[PDB]
């Protein structure tokens, strides 16, 4: 918006402001290992204690 | 006389139905007094205060 003011100055027109904003994408890794031995037993079920 | 004169002289505002009014007021020694900000009024339209 503005103001009338009764100075001579020439009055402004109407004004619009269009923004743009940016997205930020952020990249995140972790790493695990895992035993091959350990990856044996557990497809079969124990017999024995 | 005095109070005979106090409605013709206040032919306007006397009598109005009254509204409240929000904004910040102080008191000193036997004053209220009301206390305003516009330098919201005046940045927003981008004018010197």
């Amino acid at each position: 918006p503005t103001i009338a003011h009764g100075d001579g100055r020439r009055p402004s027109k109407q004004r619009t402001f269009i923004v743009v904003k940016n997205c930020h994408k952020h990249h995140i890794s972790t790493e695990m290992e895992l035993s091959m031995l350990d990856l044996e037993i557990l497809h079969s079920i124990p017999e024995t204690p | 006389s005095t109070k005979s004169d106090l409605p013709a002289v206040a032919a306007g505002v006397e009598d109005q139905p009254r509204v409240p009014i929000s904004a910040a007021v102080i008191k000193l020694g036997n004053h209220a007094v009301a206390v305003e900000s516009l330098q919201k009024m005046y940045n927003d339209t981008q004018s010197p205060y």
